[PDB]
């Protein structure tokens, strides 16, 4: 990672 | 073939212009060819897959995908309504926690895992690795990843999505590999995607709609769901016997639609991933 998949974007 | 009222993203690189909504391709559709999609898993019995997915390594306790991240980057590289190449071989490599994180290090055994495992298997059209995730810059990370792209594997890896120069994260810094962009349905740079010199090629990214787990759907965004558009892309030229996994970026750069993309900074490419085809 250090990336995404959060689940509440931007 | 041609797949009516198709995501938008699929159309997109079928096309020379946006706004349709048929996804053309030739049907062969990638078969042969495998793509071994590094992420949070893929839920393998999703009937989106047809069986054609498969778990073949984790470095948790589980092989599934508690996430939904890597089952969503996978059907958008191989599933039949939501996929690029909609008859390959999908493999799931999760080095991704179901939180979406995971460390280099585990990130690094990953990568040389595929490396070595892709001697295993019957891919006589070639095979392609799909790389959704990335961090600040490493050259222990950069350097994994050009070892991949070096075995002979197309290496395909997202920008990032902190809408800054790649520069600073890897594997996206890594200039061997296929570095992919984020563009919306209106041939925008996506607000969010990084851009800069290393970056190689564009792909669909803003409200990409694929697989998802529970055996559901939805559409989410990111420099994540451009990576498998150009990744899938490959396996299917590959198959078609277009282009190799050394030189398939290249080859999808020199096809790309030109010019058609806004809001691209200076020193970025203009190029989107697009599949020339004719029927
Ligand atoms: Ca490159």
């Amino acid at each position: 990672k250090g990336e995404a998949d959060a689940l509440s974007l931007d | 073939a041609a797949q009516t009222n198709a995501p938008w993203g699929l159309a997109r690189i079928s096309s020379t212009s946006p706004g349709t909504s048929t996804y053309y391709y030739d049907e062969s559709a990638g078969q042969g060819s495998c793509v071994y999609v590094i992420d949070t898993g893929i839920e393998a019995s999703h009937p989106e897959f047809e069986g054609r997915a498969q778990m073949v390594k984790t470095y948790y306790y589980s092989s599934r995908d508690g996430n939904g991240h890597g089952t969503h980057c996978a059907g958008t590289v191989g599933s039949r309504t939501y996929g690029v190449a909609k008859k390959t071989q999908l493999f799931g490599v999760k080095v991704l926690d179901d939180n979406g994180s995971g460390q280099y290090s585990t990130i690094i055994a990953g990568m040389d895992f595929v490396a070595s495992d892709k001697n295993n298997r019957n891919c006589p059209k070639g095979v392609v690795a799909s790389l959704s995730l990335g961090g600040g810059y490493s050259s222990s990370v950069n350097s994994a990843a050009a070892r991949l792209q070096s075995s002979g594997v197309m290496v395909a890896v997202a920008a990032g999505n902190n809408n800054a120069d790649a520069r600073n994260y890897s594997p996206a810094s890594e200039p061997s590999v296929c570095t992919v962009g984020a563009s919306d349905r209106y041939d925008r740079r996506s607000s969010f995607s990084n851009y800069g010199s290393v970056l190689d090629i564009f792909g669909p990214g803003t409200d990409i709609l694929s697989t998802w787990i529970g055996g559901s759907t939805r559409s989410i965004s990111g420099t994540s769901m451009a990576t498998p558009h150009v990744a899938g892309l490959a396996a299917y030229l590959m198959t078609l016997g277009k282009t190799t996994a050394a030189s398939a970026c290249r080859y999808i750069a020199d096809t790309a639609n030109k010019g058609d993309l806004s809001n691209i900074p200076f020193g970025t490419v203009n190029l989107l991933a697009y599949n020339n085809y004719q029927a």
